[PDB]
Formats: structure tokens, sequence, C-alpha cells
């Protein structure tokens, strides 16, 4: 149910070469809260990648702390998958957190590396979130 | 390469 305390899921950036706006997947629920992948082109040059949390809600009141491991998978040897963990405490102000610089975009893009494939690229998020507080009173 | 919001 929507209020497990963890979840993995992924999202397929397509025609990815070509990123130029920021992309939001849809929304993985976890102790109740919508929680979404965020990829950006960052300075062609690096990948952003960071974990969303709750953001389109109006309330200012929520927190919510989790640890999560972000990673780019690699289709050819998942062993060859590019991860990287995270701590943080979620709320209204801090609503994402990540790395601006993932990974280098040469890399990611090259496609004799594994990680691109019909210029599409997964992106994967294990997140084990606490249970939240100003929420659910 | 240290974490931070976008």
């Amino acid at each position: 149910t929507s209020w497990r305390s963890e979840a993995t899921f992924q999202f397929t950036v397509e025609r990815f070469s070509r990123l130029s706006e920021s992309v939001l997947s849809p929304p993985c629920f976890v102790r109740n809260l919508p929680w979404k992948i965020m990829v950006m082109p960052r300075f062609q040059k690096s990948v952003g990648f960071f974990l969303q949390c709750n953001a389109e809600s109006d309330s200012t009141s929520w927190s919510c702390h989790a640890q999560a491991v972000l990673k780019i998978i690699n289709y050819r040897d998942d062993e060859k998958s590019f991860s990287r963990r995270i701590s943080h405490l979620f709320f209204h102000k801090e609503n994402d957190w990540g790395f601006s610089n993932f990974m280098a975009w040469s890399e990611v893009t090259d496609p004799e590396k594994g990680f691109i494939d019909d210029d599409k690229v997964t992106f994967e998020v294990f997140v084990q979130a606490d249970a939240p507080h100003g929420v659910a009173w | 390469e240290k974490p931070s919001s976008s």
C-alpha cells in the first residue's frame, strides 16, 4: 500500500540527448507521499538527478526524513549502473535533493558505455522514508 | 560530488 516505508521505482527519459528542460516522473507513493524523479541537463556537460517529495502540496507544515539510492541503470550490465546515496529531511522549502552533477553528460550519452539505448536512459530511486510529520495528524 | 536541491 501507499503507506509503505520504502520502494523502488524507475523513470525512462526519452530523446535524452535532446533534453533541454527539467523532466519529472509520475509519482511513487511512500508513506502516502508522492515521490518523483527529477532529471535535467546542468553545466550537456552533466546530468542533474534529484529525488523530489510532496512538491505539489500547498502545506508548509510537513516534513519527512529519508535516505535513498539514486541510480542510472546500465542496461548491458547492472554492475555497471552508477548510483549515489542521499540522506535528507524533506520539507516545503527543500522538497528535492540529489546531485546537479550526478554524472558526466558525455559518459551517460556514450553509446559504448551501456547507459543509453535508442536515446533513452533509465533512472531509478530506492527510497526509505521515516514516518512524516505535519501531514496525517 | 556534494548533494543539494535542484
